[PDB]
DNA sequence: CTTTATTCACAAGCTTGCACAATCCCTGCTGGACAATTCTGAGTGATGGCAGCTCCCACCTTTCCTTCTTCCTTCACTTAGACTACATTTATTCAGCATCTGTATTGTTGGAGTAAGTTCCATGTTAATACTC
DNA sequence: GAGTATTAACATGGAACTTACTCCAACAATACAGATGCTGAATAAATGTAGTCTAAGTGAAGGAAGAAGGAAAGGTGGGAGCTGCCATCACTCAGAATTGTCCAGCAGGGATTGTGCAAGCTTGTGAATAAAG
């Protein structure tokens, strides 16, 4: 009974689109769900007490950027900024 | 009932010993590194399942799931993958 | 900021060894690896290899296997060449490169170069020379052999200077680089695209691909204005 | 109502940014969400992801294998010093160690 | 309470004989499977001495080595 | 010392009368002008319910509520005081170390640019003089 | 017969346990270890088979990184055998 | 559904610990004064040990799938963060505070 | 109408209302119970007059009537229970505890 | 612009450091190691600090910025706000 | 003339400056270095008294810890002089490296 | 589980010097000072002093400053005391007693103590002797010279056995205590009171203070039931 | 039948070169990667020369050693 | 003593043969998307002033540089034993199967406890006031 | 009118009721998975020797670190001015939350399948011993 829900679905097709051919084992999925829980937290609370040091009840994408930049090394920070105001643009400019 | 645990620090065995230190890239192993690495290790269980035994105790629950066990890990600075 | 000193110009005789180095400064040495390329009039710009001062992993050429050597030396922030047994058709220009550690970056900063006198997948880029004056605009293409996630960057030379990066992962523009330059195209078919011309615009344009094991340039387009 | 297509869709992310939403509100990290944070987030973590992946998909195709085992996250992470900053703190069940012997305690010649 | 001891003796008589005429464990099961038709395992013969089997395992085995041990101290 | 004691204890059935009538302090505070012509704040009420007054401001306060009492068993408003604003707060503050006796000369230009009284600008000073005092 | 000089073989096992990814302690008396340390705090406690993985492989993961340090520092000595205070010596300037 | 003047906005004039240390400095030593640097240094560790404790209760409460955080919360992520000795006075502290204050 | 504050309730000297508030703007969960504020309170009065009394008796130690940071880093350092749970935290001002190792001393 | 600022602190600076550290003899060679820890601490740091400035909008750099980042990088202090 | 042989002027210095606790390098120094690493960050940058003297406060107690652990190396391999060799294995260890 | 192991019956001669271990097992050994006292029937209890094997602190009476050191041994977790010149009013019995470094604990565990034979806050304990029988209330009381805020214990000691802790900070249980001991008091008026008698209630109380540096034990009660 | 006897005669012949020249098997393995840029080591040289190993093994490392007595025979 | 050909033990590659685990498919079900409404949080500005810059000077404490003294670090050489390597014996572990049951999970109140709101009240500061000069 | 003290009104945050809701004990029922026990292969650990090679002790050289003394420089602290931005306050409007629907994306369970382990066979090599120079 019940139901659990995790990142294995995304994680999958995020390798599809990598490697159209290699597969992925269970440990494998189990570690990746970890690591995006892990990143999806340590994001998540940089970004509250950015907003809590600012007087600011609302997390913005602004807030998510500096915690990015906070959390990550130089070149994976700079990527990572790169794709995610890539997404939010995209997202804007749609509809 | 279910009898008691006595000792149990010599089943960590100087092999098992040997075979971590190899891992670790040790060539030569004095013959007092074992008794400190039983020490250590013991020390090292302690403070996780303490933690783990209160993440427990806090949730009214009787058995030690793996999801104690990981965030007395991660609560010790040890975030472990794999296990969530 | 960021810089590579290379050595000066190299005369050798056949035979022997040559060591060049690459001395980085204004960045985190062990971030980031050390490419190497080599360029002759006779086959333009090869990939010859890289280093990786993080972990002393080197990678080679297979055509420049055993050829060259890299070494890393991390007191002095420095990463040195060794080519042994000179062959006569060894004379020309050996840069080393910068390059991050992710798959998306590419070949952003370069030394000046170290000229050397002695005594897979195919790259089509269609316009070998185009004719543009002052206010046109340019495109060039950079067909590729085989498929190629968006892995592709685009380099400009003047004669007798170090290439520059425009655009890297086939859409970004570099660090530096005026947004009139534009790359677009994905898969196999890659395009660079220039606005409106200028005199500074005058060099040649390369386009390089980093999605496979050996990294391979373009023929080159040459580009002049007026 | 008319098809409701997904948010993720918009982004152009294989990522769910309407979960991503979701577990930001019920979170515990800010009073309010800023309808592009999850975006945000959820671009950073598959790009994150795919790095990863693309990394452990070579280390694997390196030992002639087709699946990625833990050994070649492992070895993915630990060859990456930006990675291995990142996930300095962390351990990764079954994946092992860097093969890396002192050169002291090799033979000498 | 009054069966233990017994068998522990037994053990312990068995050990101590076996270790001073020199014969290993597997020897000692090769040889009750030659003597009586019935052969058993180093691992039997090391549970047996070392009692982890159940008492009524161990009580049916008992008898064999017995025969053996008797046998053993003439030829 | 006794006569603290009694008004502790006049106090204490007077809270316990004003409870039991569920009167507020306010109440009290308000008709007292009702009764006397002599209104009175919350605070007044306060300090005299927690007997932490003057004696003789407790012997001037007691005959009031003694009067009160008896009104609440069976059956001209003052004052204004100026709450300066923070704008004029700072205005009236430039002057601590400059001028130390602006004096009326000063204090009639002041109070024209501030909208106020001169007798207000004028306690207002005499007040910062005090305190600077102590 | 055929002998290995003192140091071959270890430097071959140093090979192998470090290309493999297998556990290196028997599960059974890592089991009853955890099982006496956790009767020490509660009284009947049950274990998941994960939770004692899971312990079993930070342990494992704690010990290795611990003998990491313990050898550059028995390496820094000029040594190549390790004693126990290189250990203390590790843990210590680890904060432990 | 209505706000009526909107008296939420109140304003934080730099409030720290200073008063309630200087309060418990005088129970504990009544003739012993503080420095500024050294009263700074408490507060830094007032808001230090706060912080360290509603987040270890806020934790629980997530683990637990719980949406308050009780006293028994409390209780948990002050033996799960202090040391032994420290972790049981403050225990006993909590436990007679909170039974002192549920009793009138 | 009444009196007798949260803090006057439990016997506390530290503010129950303060560390309520605090506990509801932090953004640690949805609800808080009427006893985790009065808990926390206590365990924060104790931890402060703990290090207080300790970092006094050093003061009382030196001929010194004020505690400065010096004598706080005295009183954390010299006990293991509150240098283990300090054991990231740099006091400023504080200075170092005076300790020598064995084989610098001379002979 | 500034230029040429690691030389000073001082090679006595370092002596001093040294000696409340316990150290009795130093090397000739420490100096500049010490220099070159000191430049990557203060510039992770500094970095972290400016994060937060830039993040809040301001050109000034606050205590509580380099709080913030001193407690990022797990090295809290105290006595100077927060 | 009297001179003082070497460790006992060591040992007077590591008691001095031990039992004090005031800064050990001086604040102008420190001020314009600490002005030169964030201006490579961002231009017309301005710091309070209070940042400057937090940064130089962290830095000296990170700087008097790796030299506690660069002493505890230098006595593990039989010396008494610390080398760079033993603060590479400090920060090391630590985690820094 | 705590445990603080002693030696034997020392008999010794005037002038000579004794060494007594406590090696203590079942807790972390650095956590908790180690405190010695006396214990001879002329006056009752004594505190000597005690070492903190966390930093090696020590702190000794100031009358028993000298004839007293203390040490310990971190690596077997033992404490060793030693009194160097013997004189005749040494022979007594010698206890070693954990407590932790909070100022509100006290000594919680005793060792069995050793018998040697050699061949300011003052404590009022008012009831010297005292009777009740099987079902009774009963109460001793502990008032102090100076004011000690609450740190007060109470101890229970059986003929021959090392005292027992049963009450610390004036009102709180010791751990394994029944309920029905109940401390109170607080100042310089303190009182440990019995609810109903058992057989086990025959002992002696003693009431220890530490408040300040020379911890004083009370004179102590005698009580026996029926 | 028939290859095992040319095989003898190969290895007999590449024994005496290398003897008469003063060749030693690790210079022959050595100096093989220099000519054809792989190189064996000298277990392999000393086993073809004692036929140890297999046909088809002695069959494919033939030709190498054949053109090496050729080089050697002039340089 | 220097090298240089057997001998040996070991890992590494080539080639089938499955079997366990990964990939895929079906069915609900529930969580995310449409959409209009309501509710605030935060961006624009305007402002008053604090604090961060700049410059100047006088002092002297600190820093730098050179010389000579000391003693600490580094090689060199020995050797006693404590590690490693291996064959043999002994012992525990591992895997599958079986039983048993205390425990964890789901379900339906539903009463205690908490959030939100309003007002009442206690405290620090001070505008206003009585008295004197 | 100045100066003194005395009293009383205000700004502000906390507490007392008061009601609406929501949430998490509280038994009830039932899988089920963790524990215990057997039994036989499988793998490993323990013992006992042989023997190498490594840590440690001694000793000497040299060179490097430090102490001392003098010359110089620049850090420190104070005193001014100047203004840049920073924290406060007030407004509105654009974005974020609410709430009722429903649909289609995803999780659990069941079929399909194929990647990689395992067994063996062949092999090439590094380590280490016996021979030859």
């Amino acid at each position: 009974r019940s139901r659990k829900e995790s990142y294995s679905i995304y994680v999958y097709k995020v390798l599809k689109q990598v490697h159209p051919d290699t597969g992925i084992s269970s440990k494998a999925m189990g570690i990746m769900n970890s690591f995006v829980n892990d990143i999806f937290e340590r994001i998540a609370g940089e970004a509250s007490r950015l907003a809590h040091y600012n007087k600011r009840s609302t997390i913005t994408s602004r807030e998510i950027q500096t915690a990015v930049r906070l959390l990550l090394p130089g070149e994976l920070a700079k990527h990572a900024v790169s794709e995610g105001t890539k997404a939010v643009t995209k997202y804007t400019s749609s509809k | 009932h279910r009898k008691v645990l006595r000792d149990n620090i010599q089943g960590i065995t100087k092999p098992a010993i040997r075979r971590l230190a190899r891992r670790g890239g040790v060539k030569r192993i004095s013959g007092l590194i074992y008794e400190e690495t039983r020490g250590v290790l013991k020390v090292f269980l302690e403070n996780v399942i303490r933690d783990a035994v209160t993440y427990t105790e806090h949730a009214k629950r009787k058995t030690v799931t793996a999801m104690d066990v990981v965030y007395a890990l991660k609560r010790q600075g040890r975030t472990l993958y794999g296990f969530g | 900021e960021v810089q590579l000193q290379q050595s000066g110009p190299e005369l050798v005789e056949p035979g022997t060894s040559v060591k060049m180095p690459c001395k980085a400064s204004g960045y985190t040495f062990t971030s980031y690896t050390i490419q190497w390329v080599k360029q002759t009039p006779r086959q333009g710009l090869e990939w010859i290899g890289y280093i990786y001062p993080y972990n002393a992993g080197t990678k080679y050429n297979e055509k420049f296997k055993g050829k060259a050597t890299l070494t890393s030396d991390k007191s002095s922030s420095t990463v040195y060449m060794e080519l042994s047994s000179l062959t006569s058709e060894d004379s020309a220009v050996y840069y080393c490169a910068r390059k991050s550690s992710r798959l998306r970056s590419t070949l952003d900063y370069w030394g000046q170069g170290t000229s050397v006198t002695v005594s897979d997948i195919k790259m089509t880029q269609s316009p070998s020379s185009m004719h543009a004056s002052l206010g046109e605009r340019v495109t060039i293409t950079c067909k590729a052999s085989q498929d190629i996630r968006s892995y592709l960057s685009w380099y400009q030379q003047k004669p007798w200077k170090s290439p520059k990066t425009l655009i890297y992962y086939a859409t970004s523009l570099a660090d530096g680089v005026p947004s009139r330059f534009s790359g677009s195209g994905s898969g196999q078919d890659f395009s660079l695209t220039i606005n409106n011309l200028e005199s500074d615009d005058t060099a040649t344009y390369y386009c390089l691909q980093h999605g496979e094991s050996p990294y391979t340039f373009g023929s080159g387009t040459k580009l002049e204005i007026k | 109502r008319a098809k409701a297509k997904s948010r993720s869709s918009r982004a152009g992310l294989q990522f769910p940014v309407g979960r991503v939403h979701r577990l930001l509100r019920k979170g515990n990290y800010a009073e309010r969400v800023g309808a592009g944070a999850p975006v945000y987030m959820a671009a950073v973590l598959e790009y994150l992801t795919a790095e990863i992946l693309e990394l452990a998909g070579n280390a694997a195709r390196d030992n002639k294998k087709t699946r990625i085992i833990p050994r070649h996250l492992q070895l993915a992470i630990r060859n990456d010093e930006e990675l291995n900053k990142l996930l300095g703190k962390v351990t990764i069940a079954q994946g092992g160690v860097l093969p890396n012997i002192q050169a002291v305690l090799l033979p000498k010649k | 309470k009054a069966l233990q001891k017994e068998l522990e003796q037994f053990a312990k008589l068995l050990k101590q004989k076996r270790i001073t005429l020199g014969y290993t464990q597997a020897d000692v099961g090769l040889t009750l499977g030659v003597l009586f038709g019935k052969v058993f395992s180093q691992t039997t013969i090391c549970r047996f001495e070392a009692l982890q089997l159940s008492f009524k395992n161990m009580c049916k085995l008992r008898p064999l080595l017995q025969k053996w041990v008797e046998e053993a101290d003439n030829n | 010392k006794a006569l603290q004691k009694e008004l502790e204890q006049f106090a204490k059935l007077l809270k316990q009368k004003r409870i039991t009538l569920g009167y507020t302090q306010a109440d009290v505070g308000l008709t007292l002008g009702v009764l006397f012509g002599k209104v009175f704040s919350q605070t007044t009420i306060c300090r005299f319910e927690a007997l932490q007054l003057s004696f003789k401001n407790m012997c001037k306060l007691r005959p009031l509520l003694q009067k009160w009492v008896e009104e609440a068993d069976n059956n001209a408003r003052k004052r204004k005081r100026t709450s300066i604003e923070n704008r004029v707060r700072g205005n009236l503050e430039n002057l601590f170390l400059q001028c130390p006796k602006p004096t009326l000369q000063q204090i009639s230009h002041i109070a024209q640019q501030l909208g106020l009284e001169k007798d207000v600008v004028r306690v207002w000073f005499c007040n910062r003089r005090q305190k600077g005092k102590r | 017969p055929h002998r290995y000089r003192p140091g071959t073989v270890a430097l071959r096992e140093i090979r192998r346990y470090q290309k493999s990814t297998e556990l290196l302690i028997r599960k059974l008396p890592f089991q009853r270890l955890v099982r006496e340390i956790a009767q020490d705090f509660k009284t009947d406690l049950r274990f998941q088979s994960s939770a004692v993985m899971a312990l079993q492989e930070a342990c494992e993961a704690y010990l290795v990184g611990l003998f990491e340090d313990t050898n550059l520092c028995a390496i820094h000595a000029k040594r190549v055998t390790i004693m126990p205070k290189d250990i203390q010596l590790a843990r210590r300037i680890r904060g432990e």
